[PDB]
């Protein structure tokens, strides 16, 4: 059927066929249906691959195309930086952001199903592939259907909207396995499409083309006299709903515990719209019907309330419920959600009344702050923000009403009212949000409390105070103690005093927690210590890092495999609201897929034009990098050295180590270049002395030596950098003759650096500096005539 | 990127024509020695574009005075030639901004197709016309075309805008908080009429909050002082002491609370979607504010000032004064940007604490690290012969209205290398320092209370 | 760097951990060198005892300088006065026979053996001290001394005056915590947290950070906050001044000057030095900062801190005549 004209839509966009010998000629026929327009860019690739997301929610069948995504973003990374700079202007929508979002999801999705690990594992190595490059967006954003938007916009009235949600909710569930639920469902349809208000949403609903007015044609009936819903007078319709155990049961069954609420909710005479009435049956076998349909039952309750006594006891139910959140009891995350949900679509309705937003807001009389509360718990942090500034700003009216506040006042007031305090909650949701800036609003709560000044030094990168604060202070629980002590010695070098600090560490205690033991994991595999010899992502590096001097390749696929899975699996269970969330299971698994593609150079033999290919890509996914935090790219840099280090340490009989030697020095001095920009001094010096092991000082200089003088210069040591540079100078003078071009951008730009600084530093007069430094950098430059480069252009603009 | 330049340096007398000293004779007859020489080799383009000059210059010089009550929409008369031009695949759109090439073949360009026959009105003591234009891809596009007034200078500081935008791009701390100046298209066509970019999508800040009829002070506290009110108040202490300017001033601050941060509550319901509107409106805030105190931007009064409906972010209009220019007004202004209470509570329950100072620490910072390049380009605005930047007392009546050049321009390159430097009043200053102290002017009652009541410092 | 010889390797580590105070990584850090390596050369026995005796590490139990002040620190623990006496007179002849046989030529070779014999000579003069009763007039005398000879060493290098300070700092510890059923160890708390401020002033005066947080901290240890705000809580502030934090040492000033307000009222001339000071650098800070205007800042501290300090009528003092011309 490839000639079908309505089915070469749809064969075009199916998932390609595992590579296998059976599967040959379905696979040239896909892969002629999809490039008979011609070939497909890393972009077209990306939109596809989006587009084929949408169609199943199976993630076995996504293998083949998490694989082929795999190997264009491999193959591909130069058309990334013109997609990224193309998404500059509008990085909401980066296409990127959105793949990486998708990958989440499918893993997610993927969670508790068969054959799960071999999709973790591409969706790892995928996201092993791109990297933390900065997306310039905070707030994760989901793909909505926008048939479905325009849907909803196409009906005025909420009732024909509700109508719409329903009969939608219930053509999707109508192809579930279970029998009993169909069979509720199709009754649901039928009475829905029965009454007065299913006639009107037909007629409105048939102008657009759409697959569900086809499948619910069987159902509808043509009839004189329109179905009548019973409606029943109650003798009193709040005895039901005025039960506080009713509303809290919480007896660890959320599932009971939603249906009785829906069902107490239906008994109730207050609901006058005709279609929730007839859902009691498709509510009564689905535990997320209920959920779906609590908001729009509490909405028809509020719309018909009368003398505000529905109001009343809906408020101070919601309000006993989320108190019982906030003590200390036990509740379920599903039923918090569940409230949130309500909470939300509540915000979002115009009052009967007229009014703003704000206005609105208020449904129901609630304290806005144990909402913000409880959604940071719920780990809903845009939420509780303005869930925060809601309540925030509702208590400043009330109290100037009152009275006809800065926010420490407020806060105290609301810590002395209800127990919890706005700074800190606000604080707790800043820095679960991440954004740098915004931890600065609120810093007045708690400034003297050595962990809020430690986690301020540690934004800040002042890993000597924040060293000191935490050697200094012992209230602080041990584990966090030395792993903050760890941290700020390992981010300012010091191997060896870190080393010995874990063997005296080690030696005065003999309990190990799994944080000790991940951050001796971290500086066995880091400092390269070999002799220390589930599984966590550290010690899985290390492991691979032995596997790789063992050639043990197997083992060493294997770690490399349930690292990058437990990864997976450990981001599939946060919340996905925040971007900066994502940032160091990104570098992770960048790392993982780094060290696997050297897997394969190492298990073969060593050439020239692998180790190049290998350290271009190393240098352009780099560059892909360059508006990545320090945080996120150090890890990198540091496992690129170490496998570099023990590519050279292997036994090299051909005598061509020169290679990787270079390679290194090159690695090493993008690095100090790389911590010299984020105003690090520590670890240029350590690449300097790397740099130094396995290099030394000949007649011809080189360019690791220009390097360690501007990182002398950046230790405020200006002296130094002068001697090193004018050194440089003297050599390159009696050393070459014109006859270097190698040596030439060197001279050129060590003239040039050391002019700029002798006028920085004025120590010495213009006439003998442009003599000896620019004019004498500009004269090597030119009459060299070494031209055909880029290189020397880049020299010569800069002389 | 140059033929209306020339053009509208050669057009400086031609609107007595379709209805000095000897540097605007040679200038004029350099400007059409220079378009004679391009008229050599391509000539229909020079004409179709000089058809279309003469067409904005016609209609620019229309009165128009009867429909200045009605607000729906009013047929542009017959006589106007604009309406006779159609098709000009010669002429690239001036209202958009045109990508730059380094191949001088130029192609895909969006060129004019036809003009819609309905303009438009805007308030003003004059009456702009509001007209549409339709390109080759069939999207309508917004032009606003001015007249009896000047619109060099804006355009001079939109360049200067870009300037800024392009130096913020480059640094890694102001790139990674998309710290930019929204910026729109200003084409002058003549030394009285003038042509420049609509901003779709924006409202007027002032519209937005103090309008008499659905401002967002009367629909959400309706039971404080109403802006009549406190307008008629504010003019009744002029006359008055300054003690009684504060205490006026600080009544009506009583009585007058800010609802500026409800903008993004009632237009985004999404809490994601709201926090990041409300980060871009902090940032843009601040950026905008840093430069225009670099810039010594002026008169950034609720009428200068428009926001963005879709991007919550901020666009600065009305760029004649600058360089502390406003200063020298009668009523001097004594804050260098606009951070009144709305400002403020717009940006959150934070404040200016947090996102604001971060962004203007940052912004400041990327300033001083380019100082040389920021005053070499004032130089270059503060020697153009046609850059009429200095304040004059028609400037200054008119600006505030009631019912040696080379040493001007020496002292004006000095505050400005003393503010690039951290140099406030004669001592050094850090950046974290001076973004504390320039907040503070900004925020100073008293500071807001000698300013003028039509600058409405207590919106 | 490596190739450095191993004994000078860690000694200069140790000296740069220590002068930078981080008492527990140093600790830690000797108890794993010590485990990986068996061979003990007698400056690394120096450098331990020092840290011992500086860290009140007292479970580590010729001899020499640090091994002897640990010792005789140990029999003042334990009541051993013979032992004590014979271990300083021991260390004092080694000292003097060690400054004999050099050059003597260079006065700066005689600074940290005047050093030494000054910190044995201090903890001999308060070994009759601790033998006999404990009395307020004893610990004033000794206190008067120590702070007479302190600002004889006001031109000093920082490190010939920093071990004198410690012993001092270890010594008043010492004394504190011996038994003391006499319920009057609040005159030992009060002279320990004034040397602790003045070890703070002195080593914020010579650029250094870390003892003076180190010094806040350990006056912490010993001290709360009250109704009424005490001088340390000043000195704090001043510290994180030091530390280029200035929104933290305004915020704890102004929680001070707030206490202040709230708590006294014209009642306590102890409290009105410290009112006026707080206040006065208060608003030096803000002016400094130009983070308010210059007619809040005359209206809230300075002109308030002058009508404090003169309007009380609290006069015929020299401290309030100083906070007066300050302000
Ligand atoms: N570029 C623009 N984009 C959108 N709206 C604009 C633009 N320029 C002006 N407006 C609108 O026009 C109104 C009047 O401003 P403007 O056109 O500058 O006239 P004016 O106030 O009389 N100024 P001036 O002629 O310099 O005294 C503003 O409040 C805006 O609503
Ligand atoms: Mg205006
Ligand atoms: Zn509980």
């Amino acid at each position: 059927n490839k000639d079908n004209e309505n089915l070469y839509i749809t064969i075009k966009l199916l998932d390609p066929f595992p590579d296998h010998v059976v599967f040959k000629d379905l696979r040239i026929t896909q892969q002629k249906i999809k490039y008979s327009r011609g070939p497909f860019s890393l972009l077209e690739e990306i939109n596809h691959f989006l587009s084929v997301s949408v169609y199943d929610a199976l993630p076995l069948t996504r293998l083949e195309g998490l694989k082929d995504l795999r190997r264009q973003l491999e193959l591909h990374k130069d058309q990334m930086v013109d997609i990224m700079r193309a998404s500059q202007d509008n990085p909401q929508d980066g296409i990127m952001v959105k793949l990486v979002v998708n990958l989440l999801q499918l893993s997610k999705m993927a969670i508790n199903h068969t054959g799960e690990k071999e999709v973790l594992e591409a969706v790892g190595s995928c996201l092993g592939e791109v990297g933390p490059i900065d997306f310039s967006t905070i707030a994760i954003q989901h793909s909505k259907d926008a048939s479905y938007t325009k849907a909803l916009k196409l009906f005025e009235d909420k009732e024909l909207q509700w109508t719409f949600i329903m009969l939608t909710y219930l053509n999707n569930t109508l192809v579930e396995d279970c029998v009993k639920v169909r069979s509720a469902a199709v009754t649901c349809l039928k009475n829905i499409l029965a009454t007065k208000t299913g006639h009107s949403f037909w007629e409105i609903y048939k102008m657009t083309t759409d697959p569900m007015l086809a499948y619910l044609q069987p159902f509808r009936t043509s009839r004189k006299k329109f179905l009548e819903v019973p409606r029943f007078d109650k003798e009193n319709p709040f005895e039901g709903l005025d039960d506080i155990n009713l509303w809290i049961p919480l007896s660890e069954n959320h599932d009971i515990w939603i249906k009785t609420l829906t069902c107490a909710f239906l008994d109730s005479g207050g609901t006058k719209c005709e279609i929730l009435q007839l859902l009691k049956p498709m509510c009564e076998v689905k535990t997320d019907f209920c959920q779906t349909v609590l908001p729009y039952l509490i909405h028809d309750i509020l719309l018909q309330d009368t003398n505000e006594s529905w109001r009343n006891l809906l408020s101070t139910h919601v309000q006993g419920f989320f108190t019982s959140c906030l003590r200390h009891c036990c509740l379920d995350k599903k039923s918090q959600r569940t409230m949130l949900a309500v909470v939300d679509y509540m915000r979002r309705q115009k009052r009967p009344s007229s009014g703003t937003i704000f206005n609105d807001a208020f449904w129901l009389d609630l304290n806005y702050l144990e909402v913000a509360k409880v959604a940071q718990s719920c780990a809903a942090h845009f939420t509780a923000l303005l869930y925060a500034e809601i309540y925030a700003d509702k208590k400043s009216m009330d109290d100037q009403e009152k009275r006809s506040t800065t926010i420490s006042s407020l806060s105290e007031k609301s810590k002395e009212e209800t127990g919890i305090s706005l700074q800190d909650l606000l604080l707790e949701i800043y820095r679960s949000i991440g954004e740098p800036d915004s931890l600065y609003g609120c810093g007045g709560g708690k400034m003297l409390q050595p962990i809020t000044r430690l986690r301020t030094y540690e934004h800040e990168a002042m890993w000597g105070k924040a060293l000191v604060t935490y050697d200094l202070e012992t209230a602080i629980p041990s584990s966090t103690r030395q792993a903050g002590i760890i941290q700020a010695l390992q981010n300012l070098g010091l191997c060896h005093i870190l080393s010995v600090y874990l063997k005296g560490l080690d030696y005065e205690n003999k309990d190990w927690c799994p944080e000790l033991e991940e951050l001796h994991y971290q500086a066995a595999w880091r400092n390269m210590q070999w002799d220390h010899c589930g599984t966590s992502y550290h010690e899985s590096l290390y492991n691979a890092l032995q596997s790789l001097r063992d050639r043990e390749f197997s083992t060493f696929y294997e770690s490399l495999k349930y690292a990058r899975v437990k990864e997976v699996e450990e981001m599939c269970k946060r919340s996905l609201e925040s971007v900066y969330s994502l940032y160091p299971t990104l570098s992770r698994l960048q790392a993982i897929g780094e060290l696997e593609s050297i897997g394969e150079l190492f298990s073969r033999s060593v050439t020239h034009r692998q180790l190049s290919e290998v350290y271009i890509k190393w240098q352009k996914h780099s560059q892909l990098l360059k508006d990545s935090d320090f945080s996120f790219q150090e890890p990198i840099m540091a496992l690129r050295t170490v496998i570099l280090e023990i590519l050279m340490e292997k036994e090299m009989d051909n005598s061509q180590r020169e290679c990787i030697k270079d390679i290194l020095t090159k690695h090493l001095v993008e690095l100090s270049i790389l911590a010299r920009t984020f105003k690090n001094t520590q670890l240029p010096e350590r690449a300097i002395f790397q740099i130094k092991q396995y290099n030394s000082v000949s007649c011809g200089v080189s360019e690791w030596q220009l390097e360690e003088a501007q990182v002398f210069w950046a230790k405020k040591e200006q002296s130094l950098a002068l001697s090193i540079l004018k050194q440089m100078i003297k050599k390159l003078d009696a050393s070459c003759a014109a006859n270097n071009p190698s040596l030439k951008l060197t001279y050129t730009e060590c003239l040039r650096v050391c002019g700029n600084w002798l006028a920085e530093t004025c120590l010495e007069n213009p006439a003998v500096i442009m003599q000896t430094y620019l004019e004498k950098a500009v004269e090597v430059a030119g009459n060299y005539d070494g031209e055909s480069s880029d290189e020397l252009r880049n020299g010569k603009m800069k002389a | 990127h140059t033929l209306f330049i020339i053009l509208a340096l050669a057009n400086a007398n031609r609107d007595e024509f379709l209805t000095s000293s000897q540097l605007d004779e040679d200038r004029t007859e350099a400007a059409n020695r220079i378009i004679c020489t391009i008229r050599s080799r391509r000539p229909q383009m020079v004409r179709s574009v000089e058809a279309l000059c003469d067409a904005y210059i016609i209609l620019a010089n229309l009165d128009a005075t009867q429909w200045k009550t009605q607000r729906k929409g009013i047929n542009i008369p017959a006589d106007q030639p604009i309406t006779k031009l159609k098709n000009l695949e010669d002429v690239v759109v001036p209202t958009m901004e045109i990508k730059v090439d380094h191949t001088g073949e130029y192609g895909n360009l969006v060129t004019i197709q036809s003009f819609k026959a309905e303009f438009r009105l805007a308030g003003g003591v004059n009456l702009p016309k509001i007209i549409d234009c339709v390109g080759s891809d069939g999207k309508e596009r917004r032009q606003l075309v001015k007249g009896r007034d000047d619109l060099r200078q804006d355009a001079v500081m939109q360049q200067v805008f870009q300037m800024c935008n392009t130096l913020l791009q480059r640094n890694t701390e102001t790139r990674k908080r998309k710290l930019t100046i929204c910026t729109y298209k200003v084409v002058p066509l003549s030394q009285r009429s003038g042509v420049l970019e609509w901003c779709t999508g924006t409202v007027p800040i002032g519209e937005f909050l103090v309008n008499n009829e659905d401002g967002a002070h009367k629909r959400y506290r309706p039971n404080d002082f109403s802006a009549f009110q406190c307008q008629k108040k504010m003019m009744e202490v002029q006359k008055k002491s300054f003690e009684e300017k504060y205490e006026v001033f600080m009544d009506v601050c009583q009585n007058f609370q800010p609802v500026f941060r409800y903008f993004c509550m009632e237009k985004f319901l999404d809490p994601a979607i709201w926090f990041e509107k409300r980060l871009a409106y902090t940032r843009s805030v601040a950026t905008s504010s840093i430069v225009g105190y670099i810039l010594g931007l002026g008169d950034r009064h609720v009428q200068n000032i428009l926001i963005n409906e879709q991007s919550a972010e901020l666009v600065h209009i009305d760029l004649g004064v600058a360089f502390e220019q406003g200063k020298i007004l009668p009523t001097p202004e004594t804050v260098p940007f606009r951070l009144t209470r709305d400002i403020v509570d717009g940006m959150g329950i934070t404040g200016v604490e947090g996102v604001f100072r971060r962004c203007c620490e940052k912004t400041m910072e990327v300033m001083r690290n380019s100082q040389e390049t920021l005053l070499t380009i004032v130089e270059v605005l503060l020697y153009d012969p046609l850059f009429d930047w200095t304040m004059n007392p028609l400037k200054a009546l008119y600006l505030a209205q009631r019912p040696s050049f080379n040493k001007v321009a020496e002292r004006v390159l000095m505050r400005l290398q003393e503010k690039l430097k951290g140099v406030e009043e004669g001592t050094v200053l850090s950046v974290g320092g001076q973004v504390n102290l320039l907040i503070q002017q900004a925020i100073d009652p008293k500071n807001l209370s000698r300013l003028f009541p039509g600058w409405k410092a207590w919106v």
